[PDB]
């Protein structure tokens, strides 16, 4: 039981659905799926392609496993797992580099390989869907595309420098020097409003510490639209890409690039002085795949 | 369809006995004597 | 007579094994299992019947069990229950494998019937010499079975077949018999739990609570047994497991005879277990155990009935147990469970002269049991008695007819 | 609370229980096993929950299983009273240790006293990893 609020995802089902479509998966099925019975040949279309995949990723030492969305629509179970993907990257992506974790877990010890377990845990797993629905250009997305998994395809012609995105803010207290390192949650840091040290309990005793603070990488990349599908009248479009932690850098501008990413909007503050945002969404995407 | 469980064979959770066992990678499995080689040992050291 | 049911099951069996039609004619289902479903037969022709005779138990004809093991179950895993049945025969308390049959996923174990009793049927009748015999049939198979060197983890009395008019036993489930190696490749090595490698401040506390959001990973050590009789070693994660557990195992079935609950623990978690074994004994000793394995115990807050309860003994424990039952009448009026009830109102003090020395007969067989209760029941793995200590103790004393 | 740790902190915490004193109300159920003992084999830790052995709708069933139940324990009882070792058997014929603590027998003789014409799923599981991402646990 116990989906999430807003979504059609169960934790428990999709991780379960995704986890038997990793260790299940032979190319084959995306052969059939794509009318192509005939190209099927049995010495590398019927192995375990994600289970290859895994193991040499374990091998390698990489984190990145790169999904084709297509092949969910290939395997039965995940038949709507592609569409709670597509419909819910977020929820959907998390338990996917859960499970990825898991399955990683579980061909160390159930084949009781030598490679040890303590840098596969701490390791952080991520999954790359890039191979989603690919129609409707950039400027036919509606506003209920919003947080949706969508590919657009298009040239890069700029990019910002890499710019820090703070994920851990480091204070330190005016009087005793104690410092606390508070979490970033959805964008806003929590302020100490007192040391939290019982010996001192001034109130505006705490100052954040910028050079001592934790940062990410967030990068912007400008991309021109070149659908495959241009409604008459038209003129091309320039899109703004959100690259973050490894994928900064990884375009330069002139390249062909086909982007998969999620679809968000994100209020823009009229002034810098005060704090009134406009009542007019300002779209952009969140990179999680580059081809 | 109450019998659901986990198969160490497959590797895969199944709600169903008689769609698992049915399955393209359980049939896979099976057909492949090299997995069932040490009890192969066993069958006929007996005998 | 047959269920229509189990009707599909055998022509299954029949169907998905095109050559066991004849050399084998399944009759009934004698048991199922988690892993497995266990099958009546008799044999068309006889060659596992005509050998093997000294293991066949000759109460009535002789019939053979052929266990189906799961399809589900890794061929790895079928190879350790048959290869460690291969390797202990000649044993005639461990039910040896006759034969063996592998086609497609499907293998049967074929090995002797023995005719047995459910516990759960005679625990609340069995007398004092009853439960002796019990015991000791129970501890020469798990003798033979550590002096093979192999960890039979799942003891408890289902996997322990007892005949009661012939009075002795078999150990048959090893699906889950993890095999025991080398202490190396007097508490300084076998237990500070050094295993996996990983025995190789300021701020921080880590004993006042727990960090939120954890990048540890957890023990992996086996925890393959059965819920209510996994050992105090296997339910704190331990790695250098020994066969003492498969004593404890013992203990608990000991425990269930001794009170005529046959439920000992409903150990619904690890934790919930382990909190069940500090109710019988207490925080401290529960604390004191783990503080061996190199692990910390901590608990507060809780209304537990007696603190360190249950010190007297488990005699009190038992008493207890009898208390509830001898106060509401949930004993019978033929009921073993009194002689038991008065050697407890004995110990805690809270012509016809077969009655005063069968009286000192019973008496003594209880303060004795009780004793190897007890030493079964320890929280040490090492300071804990071995299955050929343990069958050195008094209690016993009726193997000179042997 | 009841937390089970690593002393050398090498290992997660095995046992981290945290209940909410709301939690610890309704002594009916507690989230931990507080010892009960209970009557006819019961589990200790099991109670006698929705069960009442006093109830005479109960008692004509545990006297009365017992009196069929009754000879298939004489036969054990005979057969496992002298020698352990029941090669021994064949050999007054019963003997009993006197008791005065009442019984099923002695129940349903005094619910005669008292009521009748008078006043008063499959075994395996997936290999899990241990370590929880921070957007995992927040989905919870
Ligand atoms: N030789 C035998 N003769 C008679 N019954 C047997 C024999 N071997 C096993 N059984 C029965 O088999 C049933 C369970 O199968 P087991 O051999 O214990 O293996 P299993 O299926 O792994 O069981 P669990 O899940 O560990 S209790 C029990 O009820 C036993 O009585
Ligand atoms: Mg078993
Ligand atoms: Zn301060
Ligand atoms: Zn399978
Ligand atoms: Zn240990």
């Amino acid at each position: 039981l116990r989906i999430i609020w807003g979504t059609n995802v169960s934790i428990q089902e999709c991780t379960t659905n995704f986890r038997n479509f990793l260790m299940s998966f032979k190319y084959k099925f995306r052969k059939i799926l794509d009318e192509r019975e005939e190209f099927i040949n049995n010495t590398t279309d019927e192995e375990l392609y994600y289970i290859k995949q895994l193991n040499e990723m374990r091998e390698l030492g990489t984190s990145n496993l790169n999904l084709d969305a297509r092949n969910l629509l290939a395997y039965k179970q995940t038949e709507d797992l592609y569409h709670q993907l597509l419909n819910y990257p977020q929820e959907v992506i998390s338990i996917m580099d859960q499970t990825i974790k898991d399955c990683m877990v579980s061909l160390i010890v159930d084949n009781n390989l030598d490679y040890d377990l303590d840098e596969i845990e701490t390791k952080f797993y991520k999954v790359r869907p890039y191979n989603v629905g690919s129609c409707k250009g950039m400027r036919e997305l509606n506003p209920n595309d919003i947080d949706k998994l969508i590919n657009l395809k298009g040239l890069v012609l700029r990019s910002t420098p890499v710019i820090p995105d703070m994920k851990v803010a480091f204070f330190k207290c005016n009087v005793c020097d104690h410092t606390m390192a508070v979490e970033i949650d959805r964008g806003v840091i929590q302020e100490p409003a007192r040391c939290e040290r019982i010996d001192c309990n001034e109130p505006n005793s705490m100052s954040l510490i910028h050079n001592r603070c934790s940062f990410a990488d967030k990068q912007v990349i400008k991309l021109q639209e070149t659908p495959d599908f241009v409604p008459d009248g038209q003129t091309p479009h320039s899109i703004s890409l959100c690259v973050y932690d490894e994928l900064v850098d990884s375009c330069r501008a002139g390249d062909r690039i086909e982007v998969t990413g999620t679809f968000r909007s994100i209020p823009i503050r009229a002034n810098s002085r005060q704090r009134v945002l406009k009542s007019l969404y300002k779209t952009y995407v969140d990179v999680v795949h580059v081809k | 369809v109450k019998n659901s469980g986990y198969c160490e064979n497959c590797r895969v959770k199944y709600e169903s006995l008689e769609q698992h066992i049915v399955s393209e990678k359980h049939l896979s499995f099976a057909e492949n004597d090299l997995n069932f080689e040490a009890i192969d040992s066993l069958i006929e050291n007996l005998r | 007579d047959i269920p229509p049911e189990i009707k599909e099951e055998m022509i299954q069996l029949y169907h998905d094994l095109p050559g066991i039609e004849n050399e084998y004619k399944l009759i009934d289902k004698i048991g199922e299992g988690t892993f497995s479903s266990v099958y009546k037969a008799k044999d068309i022709t006889g060659k596992i019947t005509k050998k093997f005779a000294s293991h066949f138990w000759n109460y009535g004809s002789n019939y053979v069990a052929l266990k189906k093991i799961y399809v589900t179950s890794s061929p790895q895993r079928i190879y350790n229950e048959l290869n460690l049945l291969y390797i202990m025969t000649g044993s005639s308390r461990v039910a040896p494998l006759c034969d063996a049959k592998r086609v497609r996923d499907q293998v049967i174990a074929v090995l002797p019937y023995y005719p047995h009793e459910e516990f759960r049927t005679f625990y609340r009748d069995l007398p004092i010499k009853g439960i002796k015999k019990y015991i000791w049939e129970l501890l020469r198979a798990l003798k033979f079975v550590h002096s093979k060197g192999i960890i039979h983890r799942d003891i408890k009395p289902t996997n322990f077949l007892f005949n009661l008019e012939l009075g002795r036993g078999v150990l048959v489930d090893f699906g889950l018999a993890e095999a025991q190696m080398d202490y190396k490749s007097n508490h300084e090595q076998f237990c500070p739990c050094i295993m996996r490698n990983q025995y190789s401040v300021n701020g921080v506390d880590l004993t006042k609570g727990y960090p939120k959001n954890e990048t540890r990973r957890i023990k992996r050590a086996n925890r393959a047994g059965t819920r209510g009789f996994r050992a105090p070693e296997v339910l704190m994660k331990c790695g250098a497991q020994s066969t003492k557990i498969d004593i404890w195992s013992v203990g608990v079935i000991l425990l269930s005879l001794l009170g005529r609950r046959f439920p000992m623990f409903q150990s619904l978690d690890d934790a919930d277990s382990l909190l069940e074994l500090c109710t019988i004994f207490g925080w401290k000793e529960l604390r004191k155990c783990a503080a061996l394995h190199g692990l910390g115990f901590e608990a507060s807050g809780l209304i537990w009935d007696k603190p360190n309860g249950y010190s007297n003994g488990l005699k009190e424990f038992v008493y207890d147990l009898l208390n509830k039952e001898c106060t509401i009448g949930t004993f019978p009026e033929y009921s073993v469970a009194f002689e038991t009830f008065g050697f407890l109102q004995q110990e805690l003090h809270d012509d016809a002269y077969e009655l005063k020395k069968y009286q000192e007969e019973i008496w003594s067989d209880h303060y004795w049991c009780f004793q190897v209760l007890e030493q079964c029941f320890e929280m040490d793995p090492q300071k804990r008695s071995s299955a050929e200590d343990l069958l050195k103790t008094p209690f016993f004393n009726e193997l000179n007819e042997n | 609370h009841v937390y089970l740790y690593d002393l050398w902190q090498t290992w997660a915490p095995i046992i981290t229980l945290e209940w909410k004193p709301q939690e610890l109300t309704n002594l009916d159920e507690l989230p931990y096993p507080i010892l009960k003992i209970g009557s006819f084999g019961r589990c200790p830790f099991i109670g006698d929950r929705n069960y009442d052995e006093s109830s005479y709708k109960r008692v004509v069933k545990r006297y009365s299983r017992d009196k069929a139940n009754k000879k298939y324990a004489l036969q054990l009882r005979a057969l496992f009273q002298y020698h352990a070792d029941t090669l021994l058997n064949t050999s007054k014929n019963l003997i009993f240790i006197p008791h005065t603590c009442n019984d099923s027998t002695k129940s349903f003789k005094k619910w005669m006293q008292e009521k009748a014409k008078n006043f008063e799923g499959n075994g395996l599981g997936p290999t899990r990893a241990s370590v929880m991402s921070k957007n995992m646990k927040s989905l919870s």
